[PDB]
């Protein structure tokens, strides 16, 4: 994958909005590229909502190596799609924009398949309750005494 | 003589009796079974009670 930084998620996402690209003749500054940057950040921290939301793998940057965008995202290749068309999403009120009708489906369809594997995941079965018998078959536990099930 | 007949050989089966061992600290030592619910290889941790002070 050629998009290997958070800078690189950014200009993704401003080419995909069709403001920035390698090809234009005008660019976007600095400073708008580390707000694009913050607004990233932000966005991954509330869809990894301390480890209760989506899980992706994203590496938050710190304070003491300066740059937040130069950072590898860390991402897996399957992400990267759905972060930038999220990001674009996000960002494009900022220029006067709205993000196409591709765009927002695209943004709705790598979310969903970016949660997928985690819901499937956490799709588990609770365990037996206290007072469920485990039955006369389980003819080990009724002779160890396991008469209920342990629950919990 | 040289009654030069047909020769055998003759394995008898009484045994030589060698090894005589034993174990008296195993015997001693009293025996448990753990009251675990699942049979798993896995961590067979039974946790038991201390006599209370």
């Amino acid at each position: 994958m050629q998009i290997k930084t958070k800078g690189d998620l950014v200009r993704a996402a401003l080419r995909k909005l069709g403001v920035a690209s390698d090809a234009t003749l005008t660019d976007v500054e600095p400073q708008s590229m580390q707000d694009a940057v913050d607004d990233l950040e932000a966005m991954m921290a509330e869809w990894y909502q301390d480890g209760k939301g989506i899980i992706t793998g994203y590496v938050f940057s710190d304070d003491e190596n300066p740059p937040a965008e130069g950072d590898d995202h860390g991402l897996r290749s399957s992400a990267v799609s759905a972060v930038f068309h999220n990001l674009a999403c996000r960002i494009a009120p900022d220029y006067a924009l709205e993000a196409t009708a591709k765009i927002i489906a695209t943004a709705k369809y790598g979310k969903e398949l970016l949660y997928k594997q985690t819901a499937i995941s956490r799709a588990k079965r609770a365990p037996y309750p206290s007072r469920m018998p485990t039955g006369s078959g389980n003819s080990f536990a009724n002779l160890n005494e396991w008469h209920y099930f342990p629950g919990e | 003589a040289l009654n030069e007949g047909q020769i055998v050989t003759l394995a008898v089966d009484e045994i030589i009796e060698t090894i005589s061992a034993i174990t008296p600290m195993a015997q001693k030592a009293k025996k448990y079974t753990p009251p675990a619910a699942s049979m798993q290889r896995s961590s067979n941790t039974i946790w038991m009670p201390v006599e209370q002070e």
